[PDB]
């Protein structure tokens, strides 16, 4: 019977020519010799155990397996098998091991597995099984191990699972099981490891779990249990590991947990626990890991601390709202490797005793209020790899002893008040991968020793007071991703050795005094992502920076860069922000910016660019800001700018643009600043400009506009600055203008050819601070409301053709405000003869 | 694949300051 059955499923477990089970053919007919099979040792033949794991099988499990009434160990683990678990294994009552783990199995766990009461270990996890856990599993009273982890199983933990009196390991983590944890598991009394981590248990932890005298491991992390931690769990005296992290637990931490004499790790981080840390914990000799971070605890470290914590390796109390100073008593925990007190409200100095903790690898004191100095005793922590002190108010020089730390990897001192030189021996800390000292008051040169730090991937010295050159030695730090020396006082040229930083993604050098050409070697930096060289004294061409594609932001504002803008900037499709302002660049704007789909802010102001705006930039639909001021650009304002629906600020002033304003432009309904002053635009102003309802600033000065002023300009209700001076406008000023209630900064109509009366409605301009109508041809008398203007500070109406006795509102405006008007007499001027 | 059944508590690793870009 059974040698038919053995070759039967080799058909279903391998639907293929190639057989890892090659030995299973009727040609070698003694099946006991075959790979993976074991026959009875008693001479009656038949199969007792099958071991097929690590074979790489990709097929299915079949009901013919159930035919073996003498199978005791079935192991199909750690293959890639597919399909359901056959309920036909119902029939193999003789089975004592069932291992299906680490496959790709599907379906629910069969109800009928409950009839295998002589089973001892069941492992079917690391599969994609989908059902609720069947309550029949409680029948398997002989079971010592049950693993259902890392699948897709649902529903409550069956409470009629407490019948499994003799189970030693219960493994349910990494599923979707939900509801309360049953009190009935108190009756599983040889239980020693129990994990239901990474599930959805939503009850409170039953106190009946204190019942389990032999429990050594308890792990319910990453769940959603609520309530207070039962003090009855102090009764679990064989326990070594407790984690309840990442739940929604409430209340004060129970004081009994010190009664767990064998406890090696206690983790209750990431809950809503409160109260103080029970001082009983400081008497827990055998504890290794105490982590209580991110709980709304209260109070401060008592001087009882480390009273009897001889074995403690890791103490984590960050984000626990602790107050007070660091205890000198904490140096009694001489064994301690990792101390984390960050993200608290600690004060005072760092105690000199804490450099007695010579086994420390990690010291976290950041984001407190600590003051004082960093002691040269830091050399004693010779094993330290992460030293993290940022966002404190530490001061003074930085110890030259920091150079004894040959295993140091991370040095975070930023946002303190440190001062003086960086230690010239800093390069002795060869292991260093990240150095951040931003925001201090470090002075003097950057240590050339830093070029010893081959592992260095981050260097950040920004916002200090450092002086002198950029050290060529830094070109030896080949693994640098971010180099940021901005906001200093650095001088000299960039050294051509920086071309050796082939993996560098961010280069920030802005706000310094760097000078001279960029070295041609920077072309090798083809992984660059963000550059900012702004506000320096660099010259030569920017071509060496465009060896990289994949820029996100490229800033060189305010330098002395010369020649043409490289068309290669187009290579960075994802360039969000391009700033070349305040340089000496020449030639036309490059068409290839049209390749930059992601361009949003373009600034080329204050260069010597010539030509026109390339049509291809219509492709940059995300543009919100264009700044081309103070160039030598020519030709019309291109109507395709209206296709930039997102354009909020268009600055084209002090160029040589030369014709009429296109109607298309006013499809840019999101414009807030349109300034085109200082060009040579001609023609009239279009009615459709009122289409710009959001517009805040309109400045058309020092062009040569013509004709009358549109009635639609009263539509710009949000406009606070209006400048149209030094044009040739010809009409009378519209009564519709009084609708611009938000005008504040200026209303400048000077040096035009306006005629008629000044409209009485201008006095309606409640918030306008400056009104200039000088050098026109306006007539009549000034309406007096204009003199009373509540917010007005400057008034000039000189060089018009007005007359009469000035209404008495105009006292203490100066005579200079009414100059050149023959035939005007009044309060500030001469008497009416 | 399977996860550890009682892992040793590991420290968070805190950030370097940056926001300029
Ligand atoms: C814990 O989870 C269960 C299951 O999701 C919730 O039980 C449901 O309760 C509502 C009433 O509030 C019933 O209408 C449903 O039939 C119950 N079952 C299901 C599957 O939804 C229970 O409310 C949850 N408790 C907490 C505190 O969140
Ligand atoms: C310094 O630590 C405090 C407390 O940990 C931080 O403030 C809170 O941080 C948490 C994250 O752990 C946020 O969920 C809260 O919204 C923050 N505010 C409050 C009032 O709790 C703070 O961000 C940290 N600052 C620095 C510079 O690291
Ligand atoms: C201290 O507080 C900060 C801010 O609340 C936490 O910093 C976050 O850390 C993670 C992991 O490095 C990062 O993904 C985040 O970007 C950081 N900032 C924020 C705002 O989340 C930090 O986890 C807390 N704990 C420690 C030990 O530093
Ligand atoms: C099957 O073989 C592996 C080694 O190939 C072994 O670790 C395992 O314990 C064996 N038996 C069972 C029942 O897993
Ligand atoms: C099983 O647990 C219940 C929980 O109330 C308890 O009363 C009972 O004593 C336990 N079974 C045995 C045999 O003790
Ligand atoms: C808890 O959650 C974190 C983050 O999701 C995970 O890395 C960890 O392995 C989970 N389990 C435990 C026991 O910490
Ligand atoms: C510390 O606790 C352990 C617990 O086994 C005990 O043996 C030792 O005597 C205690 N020492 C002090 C000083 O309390
Ligand atoms: C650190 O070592 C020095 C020896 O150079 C010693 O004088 C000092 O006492 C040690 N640490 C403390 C905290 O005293
Ligand atoms: C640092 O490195 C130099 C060069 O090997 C060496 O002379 C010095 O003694 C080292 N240690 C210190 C603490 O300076
Ligand atoms: C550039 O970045 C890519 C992707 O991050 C990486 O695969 C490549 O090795 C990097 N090149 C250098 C020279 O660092
Ligand atoms: C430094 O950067 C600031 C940023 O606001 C800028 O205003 C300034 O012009 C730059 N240069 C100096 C010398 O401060
Ligand atoms: C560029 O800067 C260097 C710095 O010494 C200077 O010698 C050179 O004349 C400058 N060239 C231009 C065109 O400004
Ligand atoms: C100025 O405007 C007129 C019409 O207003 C137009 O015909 C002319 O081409 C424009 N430019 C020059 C340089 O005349
Ligand atoms: C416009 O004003 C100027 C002021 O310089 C004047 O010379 C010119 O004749 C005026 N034009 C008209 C049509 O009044
Ligand atoms: C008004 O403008 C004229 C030039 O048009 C100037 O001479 C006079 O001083 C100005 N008055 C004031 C008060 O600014």
């Amino acid at each position: 019977l059974q040698t038919l059955l053995e070759v039967k499923k080799s058909l279903v477990t391998n639907p293929q020519e190639d057989d890892p089970l090659r030995q299973w053919n009727s040609d070698n007919i003694n099946y006991c010799s075959w790979t993976g099979v074991t026959c009875d040792n008693t001479g009656l033949f038949r199969v007792i155990a099958l071991n097929l794991t690590g074979l790489g099988l990709t097929g299915s499990i079949s009901p013919w397996f159930g035919r073996f009434d003498n199978l005791i160990h079935l192991d199909l683990s750690s293959n890639n098998l597919v399909g359901p678990i056959p309920t036909a294994l119902s029939n193999l009552t003789s089975l004592e091991s069932l291992f299906l783990f680490s496959n790709q199995l599907t379906g629910e766990i069969p109800s009928q597995l409950g009839s295998l009461v002589n089973i001892r270990s069941l492992r079917i996890g690391d599969n994609e099984l989908v059902g609720d856990i069947p309550e029949t599993l409680g029948n398997l009273v002989n079971l010592q191990m049950l693993a259902l982890a890392s699948c897709r199983l649902t529903g409550p933990i069956p409470s009629q699972l407490g019948r499994l009196v003799r189970v030693q390991s219960l493994i349910l983590q990494d599923n979707y099981l939900e509801g309360p944890i049953p009190a009935e598991l108190g009756n599983c009394s040889d239980l020693t490891v129990f994990t239901a981590a990474e599930n959805m248990l939503n009850g409170t932890i039953p106190a009946e779990l204190g019942r389990l005298e032999n429990l050594e491991i308890l792990n319910l992390a990453n769940n959603s249990l609520t309530g207070e931690i039962p003090s009855q769990l102090g009764e679990m005296s064989q326990l070594q590991y407790l984690s309840l992290m990442a739940n929604q637990l409430q209340g004060l931490i129970p004081k009994s947990l010190a009664d767990l004499g064998n406890l090696q790790t206690l983790d209750l981080s990431a809950n809503n626990l409160t109260g103080e840390i029970p001082e009983e914990f400081w008497n827990m000799s055998q504890l290794l890991d105490l982590v209580l971070a991110n709980n709304h605890l209260s109070g401060s470290l008592p001087k009882s601390i480390c009273s009897n914590n001889t074995n403690l390796e890791q103490l984590v109390l960050s984000g626990t709202q602790l107050s007070g100073e660091i205890p000198v008593e904490l140096s009694k925990c001489q064994s301690l490797k990792q101390l984390d007190l960050s993200n608290n409200s600690l004060a005072g100095s760092i105690p000199e005793a804490l450099f007695e903790l010579v086994e420390l690898t990690d010291l976290y004191l950041h984001n407190n209020t600590l003051e004082g100095t960093l002691s040269p005793s830091i050399s004693n922590l010779t094993n330290l790899q992460w030293l993290v002190l940022y966002h404190n108010n530490l001061e003074g020089k930085l110890p030259k002893e920091i150079s004894a730390l040959r295993k140091l990897e991370v040095l975070f001192l930023y946002e303190n008040r440190f001062s003086g030189e960086i230690p010239q021996e800093i390069g002795n800390c060869t292991s260093l991968k990240m150095i951040d000292m931003f925001g201090n008051h470090f002075e003097g040169e950057i240590p050339p020793s830093i070029g010893r730090l081959k592992e260095l991937n981050l260097l950040h010295l920004r916002q200090n007071e450092l002086v002198g050159g950029l050290p060529a030695s830094l070109g030896n730090c080949h693994q640098l991703n971010i180099l940021d020396l901005a906001d200093n006082q650095l001088s000299g040229s960039i050294p051509s050795s920086f071309g050796f930083l082939k993996g560098l993604e961010q280069l920030m050098l802005y706000n310094n005094s760097l000078q001279g050409n960029l070295p041609d070697s920077l072309i090798s930096l083809r992984n660059l992502t963000r550059i900012n060289l702004s506000h320096n004294r660099l010259n030569g061409t920017i071509h060496p920076l465009c060896g990289s594609s994949s820029y996100l932001s490229f800033d060189v504002t305010n330098n002395g860069f010369e020649d043409e803008i490289p068309l290669e900037l187009g290579n960075s499709q994802n360039l969000d922000r391009l700033r070349l302002g305040k340089n000496q660049l020449t030639g036309k704007i490059p068409w290839t910016l049209g390749k930059i789909r992601e361009l949003s802010l373009l600034d080329m102001s204050s260069n010597a660019l010539t030509g026109t705006i390339p049509l291809q930039l219509v492709l940059c639909k995300k543009l919100t800001h264009i700044d081309l001021n103070n160039n030598f650009l020519s030709g019309p304002i291109p109507p395709w700018l209206g296709k930039l629906s997102q354009l909020g600020e268009l600055k084209l002033s002090s160029n040589q643009f030369v014709e009429s304003l296109p109607t298309e432009l006013f499809n840019c309904t999101k414009l807030l600043v349109l300034s085109l002053d200082g060009n040579s635009l001609n023609g009239s102003i279009p009615q459709e400009i009122g289409n710009l309802g959001a517009l805040n600033v309109l400045n058309l000065d020092k062009n040569q506009f013509s004709g009358s002023l549109p009635q639609a300009m009263g539509k710009l209700s949000k406009l606070y600055e209006l400048r149209l001076s030094r044009n040739s406008l010809t009409g009378e000023i519209p009564v519709e203008i009084g609708q611009l209630q938000d005008l504040q900064s200026a209303l400048d109509l000077s040096y035009n050819n306006f005629t008629g009366d000044i409209p009485s409605t201008i006095g309606t301009l409640s918030k306008l601070e400056t009104l200039d109508l000088s050098h026109n041809q306006l007539t009549g008398e000034v309406p007096g409301s204009v003199g009373d203007m509540k917010s007005l500070g400057y008034l000039n109406v000189s060089f018009n053709n007005l007359g009469g006795k000035l209404k008495k509102q105009f006292s203490r405006w100066p005579a200079d405000s009414f100059l050149g008007n023959t035939g005007l007499c009044g309060s500030p001027l001469s008497r009416c003869n | 694949d399977y996860g550890h059944s009682s892992p040793k508590p590991k420290l968070v690793r805190p950030p370097f300051k940056l926001i300029p870009n």
